[PDB]
């Protein structure tokens, strides 16, 4: 009744009113690149990444956070978009550490993956990088926060999801800092998340630290047992042995969590 | 109509105790014609008011230059449960930039009865005046002038008798330039770092505590008492059309005699300098590049400002900006690459940081200008910091990023052969 | 007499550390009461 | 220059900091200024009152800010690394700040940062051993065509010389209160050797009104 009318790439499709542009793509299967936003999460709007050009309008609008108008194209692979998202991905990797082989993310990597399908193939970037100190959050989140990129999705979670109001950004410009300021360890049930939902090797499992690499586990999706309430997991194994457990979405049961014992 | 502009007369100067030569306490503003018939002004409805400022063709005197009757009549609306409010902004950060200052400290009643008459033009309850913690003086002799306007009925409580409630309050930042953007500032009154909002929403509809705000310049909201008392039509009759009005001018750098000063917009650049500046130092001819509108504005070298007017149109087509009208000077004995690497290490200190194009790309963009200045560089570099700054531009949250590219692009504009020639002069020395 | 030779904002040198929060006290008898969100906080 | 925060003898959540009956006072009117149900507003006021009572934020009055307002600490910690007015650590009785953006860089604002340092015998960031002042560079402070010009505590002196500066130093060291303003001839911003504008008397009330108010 009040569905209205917009284009992705000439195809047009309904959607309701509030709806923003990146939920109009993924109808048509388009999905456009983020870092910052996660859609548990609110929208925050500071990683760039999901810039894309509407047809007629000068200025990309950032998907993740523009609601859609009716009528407006979305050009999710112009050449201006294209542009759009090499820019941001060289700011990214300006001061990123070269950090892949010893980084327990790689081969399951954000950052790695969108560098491959949506920047440059080169640096040009003849400066020397930022390097910040690591803190200790606990025995479970280790913490290499020179990979940082700055999304602040580990803060909209605990803030929103754990309902811990102890991370936050300190100082600014380049040398803003995602922490804790003081010496502080984030100790809630659901602290392990922030793994999953940290993009990059900055918030990684300290029980899991260097054992495995993603494209050599098996996948056995299953159940939880540590309590009644049977959120569903991703076992993943490697050669006969258990390597780590992951949450597996269930909208219905734990949406997209796990407890850390569960973890 | 008009041809020429410039030569400004005191009868029709809006800030008459601009250098502080008279009182600037209750008692000398009502003789200078402050709070004269605001009662008449508030009774004649927002409409009217907004019509008033509409016609006076006033821009915004903040940088953006967004025309304000237009941008105020958003709060023109019925109010749904929500209170309305008047967010003034007097960060004043821009590099270059004083005039907010002097209204502030010496014309603080026009400022005052522009919350007020603002504030009824969008149906505001309450104006707050966001100033800069460096300006403590300046926000005291504020705050003496707003007790003075409680104690006279002016605000508060059927202000001016009109039975319209209306309260002015002062809260003071605590050092950062990126306060002074306009969701910035009120997630600053929100008591949270300075960082801007993306819009959608705008804030006319979700503003300061969720409520609908509106935020004006300083001098954007200090000369709107004169126009609704003097007509629209008596400040349209300046400037050229569409750059409507006075203009405040702060004159700094490489001058004789360095000023703020009121004059007609479209003025000529070069006129402005000699009338009120005593000129450029070591004569005319001694000019090498003007910034004309702030530090955000890309400078012109000395041929541009030759016969280059000062208004909104005028500098958009010498490829810069009016800005926030402060005029830096830089004559011959400047190093300009020096000068401009100063004002990229300034917006390095006060990104925010929230967004990836400014937080990670201006601190790039300050590492290689350093290098440029002692020419430990390549000329080929010339050409990838301009690709960076317009990845930069259009790209970030708000607009400090596209702030920092435009002074890059500017110096690259009208300045190449100056970073080529110390490129030269290094590989020289270390060949 | 018109004297235009004299600069007369000479109070805040005389200013101290609490002038600004003084006067903010000193005005808080005159505000209209604050509007309510209806809930001590966005915590609550 | 670190924005973490590391307990040490003389700045941990044990150093004893609250505020005065008289600031709290204050601070009951400071939070007046803002709708019910939005308390946390007042955080930057309230946070500066307790830098104004002891000259800088140890983390006891950060926490004690918190508990006062009812914010989560670090709500708190964020705002006091942020903003560059609150000292984390603590400064001398003077905080010399010396305006170094280009516009006073271009009427040689090293000359004035020079004299300070060769007066005083410390460098940028440092204190003095008596620990009377504190010097650093800061940006555009809002008087460029005063330049050069320094914010000492709440007060700016402007149109500085090599010597004014000297001056001022001596007159802080011996206990006396320099006057604020500009050094050379001129009171304000005016251009110097008379005024360009503003000479004829200002019009009284209701000049050039138009007809119908
Ligand atoms: C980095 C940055 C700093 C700004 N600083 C100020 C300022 O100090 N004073 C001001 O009036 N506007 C400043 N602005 C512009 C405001 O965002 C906004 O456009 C303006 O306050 C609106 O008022 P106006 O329409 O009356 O001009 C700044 C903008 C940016 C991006
Ligand atoms: S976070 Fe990703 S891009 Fe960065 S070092 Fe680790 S695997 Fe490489
Ligand atoms: S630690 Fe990870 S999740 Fe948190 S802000 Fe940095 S990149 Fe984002
Ligand atoms: S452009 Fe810079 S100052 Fe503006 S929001 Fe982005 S990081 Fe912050
Ligand atoms: S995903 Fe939209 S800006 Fe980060
Ligand atoms: S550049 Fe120093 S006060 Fe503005
Ligand atoms: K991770």
């Amino acid at each position: 009744s009040n569905l209205i009318e917009v284009f992705v790439d000439g195809q047009s499709v309904m959607v309701e009113p509030g709806t923003t542009v990146l939920q109009a793509c993924e109808k048509v299967g388009m999905q456009i690149p983020r870092f910052c936003y996660h859609e548990r999460l609110s929208v925050a709007g500071n990683c760039r990444m999901c810039l894309v050009e509407i047809e007629k309008a000068p200025k990309v609008v950032a998907a993740c956070a523009m609601p859609v108008m009716k009528g407006w194209n979305i050009l999710t692979n112009s050449e201006k978009t294209k542009k759009a998202r090499e820019g941001v991905m060289e700011f990214l990797l300006a001061n990123h550490p070269l950090d892949c082989p010893i980084c327990d993310q790689g081969g399951e990597c954000d950052l790695q993956d969108q560098s491959m399908m949506f920047g440059s193939d080169r640096s040009r970037f003849l400066e020397g990088k930022r390097a910040v100190e690591d803190k200790n959050i606990g025995p479970l989140v280790k913490t290499i926060m020179t990979r940082c990129i700055q999304c602040t999705r580990c803060i909209r979670f605990a803030s929103e999801i754990a309902g811990v109001d102890d991370l936050g950004t300190t100082g600014r410009g380049n040398d803003m800092q995602v922490g804790t300021y003081i010496e502080k360890m984030f100790m809630s049930e659901l602290s392990g998340n922030i793994i999953d939902i940290c993009p990059v090797g900055a918030l990684t499992s300290k029980p899991y630290a260097f054992t495995a690499r993603p494209w050599e586990t098996r996948k056995t999706e299953s159940i939880d047992v540590m309590d009644a309430v049977g959120s569903n997991i991703v076992v993943s194994t490697r050669t006969g042995e258990v390597m780590r457990i992951l949450p597996r979405m269930h909208e219905d049961i734990n949406e997209e969590w796990i407890s850390d014992k569960t973890r | 109509k008009k041809t020429s502009f410039g030569s400004l007369k005191d009868e029709d100067r809006i800030f008459t105790n601009l250098y502080g030569r008279h009182d600037w306490r209750l008692k000398g503003a009502q003789s200078r014609g402050d709070w004269y018939k605001t009662k008449e002004i508030l009774l004649k409805g927002p409409d009217w008011i907004l019509g008033e400022v509409k016609t006076s063709g006033l821009r915004g005197r903040g940088g953006a230059g967004f025309p304000t009757g237009l941008k105020w009549s958003f709060m023109n609306k019925p109010s749904d449960g929500r209170p309305k409010y008047l967010v003034v902004n007097a960060d004043e950060g821009e590099p270059g930039t004083c005039k907010d200052r002097e209204i502030i400290r010496h014309d603080p009643h026009k400022l005052v009865e522009g919350c007020l008459v603002g504030g009824r033009a969008m149906g505001a309850r309450a104006a707050y005046i966001y100033i800069r913690g460096e300006f403590y003086n300046e926000a005291s002799n504020l705050q003496v002038a707003i007790r003075e306007a409680y104690e006279a009925g002016l605000i508060g409580k059927n202000a001016c008798g009109s039975g319209y409630d209306f309260d002015v309050f002062v809260v003071r930042g605590a050092g950062a330039y990126i306060c002074g953007e306009e969701t910035a500032l009120i997630e600053s009154i929100e008591g949270k770092q300075g960082k801007p909002r993306l819009k959608p929403p705008f804030p006319a509809d979700v503003g300061v505590f969720g409520c609908p705000t509106t935020v004006a310049n300083v001098e954007t909201v200090a000369v709107s008492p004169t126009i609704c008392r003097r007509g629209g039509a008596w400040f349209a009759s300046f400037g050229r059309e569409r750059n409507s009005g006075t203009k405040l001018f702060n004159i700094s750098g490489h001058v004789n005699n360095p000023c703020t000063v009121e004059e007609e917009m479209s003025v000529p650049l070069k006129e402005l300098i000699e009338k009120h500046a005593g000129g450029v130092t070591g004569g005319w001819d001694n000019l090498l590049a003007v910034i004309p509108g702030g530090s955000s504005t890309p400078l012109i070298p000395k041929s541009v400002c030759e016969t280059v007017l000062m208004d909104f149109d005028a500098l958009i087509q010498a490829q810069t900006g009016l800005g926030t009208a402060a005029v830096i000077v830089m004559d011959r004995s400047t190093d300009i690459v020096k000068a401009i690497a100063r004002l990229i290490e300034f917006y390095k200190h006060e990104s925010c940081g929230q967004c990836t194009p400014c937080r990670e790309g201006v601190d790039w963009m300050n590492k290689v200008m350093a290098r440029f200045v002692r020419g430990d560089a390549r000329p080929a570099e010339i050409d990838s910091l301009w690709e960076i700054s317009k990845q930069i531009e259009g790209h970030t949250i708000c607009a400090l990023g596209d702030g920092a590219a435009w002074p890059v692009q500017g110096l690259i504009r009208h300045f190449r052969p100056e970073l080529e020639e110390r490129m030269q002069q290094f590989a020289q020395q270390h060949q | 007499p018109f004297d235009n030779t004299t600069y007369k904002n000479l109070q805040h040198h005389d200013y101290s550390t609490y002038t600004f929060l003084d006067l903010n006290l000193d005005l808080s008898k005159f505000r209209m009461p604050q509007p309510s969100s209806g809930r001590e906080s966005p915590r609550h | 220059a670190l924005f973490v925060h590391r307990d040490t003898p003389e700045n941990n959540p044990e150093t004893p900091f609250d505020f005065t009956p008289e600031n709290y006072k204050r601070i009951e009117a400071i939070v007046k200024n803002y709708p019910e149900g939005h308390k946390a507003a007042a955080v930057l006021p309230v946070l500066d009152l307790a830098q104004r009572q002891n000259g800088w934020l140890p983390i006891s009055a950060m926490n004690k800010v918190a508990e006062i307002l009812q914010v989560p600490p670090m709500r708190v910690y964020e705002v006091a690394t942020f903003y560059t007015m609150y000292n984390r650590k603590p400064v001398g009785k003077y905080h010399i700040q010396v305006c170094t953006t280009t516009p006073c860089m271009l009427r040689n604002s090293d000359s004035i940062l020079e004299a300070i340092q060769k007066k005083l015998g410390i460098k940028v960031g440092e204190t003095t051993p008596d620990k009377l002042f504190t010097l650093i560079e800061v940006e555009c402070l809002g008087a460029c065509v005063n330049a050069p010009m320094v914010q000492i505590n709440d007060n700016y002196y402007e149109d500085l010389t090599p010597k004014d500066i000297e001056e001022i130093i001596d007159e802080l060291k011996a206990g006396k209160i320099p006057k604020p303003g500009p050094r050379s001839g001129r009171f304000s911003c005016e251009p110097a050797g008379g005024l360009t504008s503003l000479t004829e008397p200002p019009k009284g009330p209701g000049f050039g009104v138009q007809a119908g108010l």
